[PDB]
């Protein structure tokens, strides 16, 4: 019934290099979107959204800006991975990563640390692909 | 004076070196946990005045067994593997079986595994 695509996903580590993480779902909701982290033992809400902020999603997640989030979770280091965490803006940039182009956005800070956040890249082909 | 002699043993964990019967104070040793465990503390002890620093811990992941997620009703939500081992810091979201709705004990689906205990959700 519902479109549901999924694709691949990196974060910066701990040195603060890309690597491979895993796969995001992307699934359209009757509200907007969920999105999925499929990472190892993890699977679980990456993050979603409302219905009024999927256009400019889709916008964005092609061609770079920022949207609203509904709720925020992350990634296993994140801060605001456990308990969520509302109305998180996301900015994606387009940003050249070895031979590919990539799109790019910060997560949440970081526990324990002091401004570290967390960053992602995601295919600009994979997304162009699925959101046209 | 001060040395220490071979660094303590930890539950589900190992020293990446091999253990001298004599260190020189001064001298750091390293840890590693078990395949899904997670360390946590510092993985470096270093040996001072005849005693080694506080070593590390190896948290317990959790296994989320086909049997179990049947007794609750539940299937994850995001993949379709069966089964799962989730290290503790880990998320894990289900979903209901077609048929049975969220049990009134439960009101999330979204669980995080800490140190071998994962709280699920009854459908």
């Amino acid at each position: 019934e519902f479109s549901k695509f999924t694709v691949k996903i990196k974060n910066k580590d701990k040195s603060g290099n890309w690597t491979d993480l895993g796969d995001l779902v992307v699934r359209k909701e009757e509200n907007g979107i969920d999105t999925g982290l499929n990472a190892g033992g993890h699977s679980a809400t990456f993050f979603s959204l409302e219905e009024e902020v999927v256009n400019n999603f889709v916008k964005v997640m092609t061609e770079g800006g920022s949207f609203k989030t509904s709720l925020y979770y992350g990634y296993k280091e994140e801060q605001s991975v456990i308990n969520g965490i509302q109305n998180k803006e996301i900015i994606t940039k387009i940003e050249k990563i070895d031979g590919t182009e990539y799109i790019t956005f910060s997560g949440d800070k970081i526990k324990n640390s002091g401004d570290k956040v967390a960053e992602y890249a995601i295919s600009l082909e994979e997304l162009k692909k699925n959101l046209k | 004076t001060g040395k220490c002699g071979p660094p303590p043993p930890i539950d589900n964990g190992g020293i990446t070196s091999f253990p001298l019967s004599v260190y020189a104070p001064a001298s750091s040793v390293e840890y590693q946990c078990a395949n899904l465990y997670q360390l946590e503390g510092n993985k470096r002890i270093t040996c001072r005045n005849g005693q080694w620093s506080e070593p590390p811990k190896c948290l317990h992941p959790c296994v989320i067994s086909r049997e179990i997620m049947e007794n609750y009703n539940i299937a994850l939500r995001w993949t379709a593997k069966q089964k799962l081992y989730s290290r503790t810091g880990e998320s894990v979201e289900f979903v209901c079986k077609r048929g049975y709705r969220l049990s009134s004990r439960s009101h999330t689906l979204r669980t995080t595994c800490w140190d071998g205990k994962l709280e699920y959700p009854t459908c």
